């Protein structure tokens, strides 16, 4: 998990 | 400090049906948020990528002096945490991470992580708040005067002046958006008071 908003 | 403020703060809190009444809309929302089975004064919202999602409460303010606390965990409020108020216009879903509430003349909000104000944010930049300067805790209370068309905050029971002006004549309702996969956002209504 790449995404920083914790959707991944 | 307005007087009315502490008038409305110092009565007893709302009861749990007044609560309900004034707590999401399970009908005005994101599809990627849900009110919680379990507690219906919180919504969670699907890890969705790429996407900043809205609810509004049931209830849309036309007069008195209102507030109603937000209680949303600061590990779970990501990029964009904005909590505020907004017409029935305003979108309440975005593709990307925005400030969703507070982007177009639609809706105003504050910025938790940022500690800024938005409001027509597409060709608005964002305002410092509090003006005074800010670490936010997990809970705060938003206070809608609708007779002065004020929008206000109290964090750790400071009240921060008003963010924003010029709101009466107007219909708002409660509004948050969101980017972070999970989060849960909780919103209790406190009171209000008459003009």
């Amino acid at each position: 998990x790449v995404d920083i908003n914790n959707n991944c | 400090r307005p007087a009315r403020l502490d008038q409305l703060l110092d009565m007893p809190a709302a009861g749990l049906a007044v609560q309900l009444r004034h707590a999401w809309n399970p009908e005005d929302r994101s599809l990627n948020v849900f009110v919680k089975d379990d507690d219906r004064l919180t919504f969670h919202r699907h890890p969705v990528a790429q996407s900043t999602d809205g609810i509004r409460g049931k209830v849309g303010h036309a007069r008195g002096l209102h507030a109603w606390q937000i209680n949303w965990p600061a590990r779970q409020r990501g990029t964009h945490a904005v909590v505020g108020v907004a017409t029935a216009r305003a979108p309440l879903h975005s593709v990307g991470y925005t400030a969703l509430v507070g982007s177009d003349a639609e809706s105003w909000g504050w910025d938790l992580g940022r500690s800024r104000l938005y409001h027509d944010g597409k060709n608005q930049p964002g305002v410092a708040y509090p003006a005074f300067l800010f670490a936010l805790p997990d809970s705060l209370l938003v206070v809608l005067d609708m007779d002065e068309g004020t929008l206000s905050f109290i964090v750790d029971g400071q009240y921060l002046g008003v963010a924003f002006r010029g709101l009466k004549g107007k219909k708002l309702y409660p509004v948050v958006s969101a980017v972070w996969g999970h989060c849960e956002v909780t919103m209790r209504y406190i009171n209000g008071l008459d003009p």
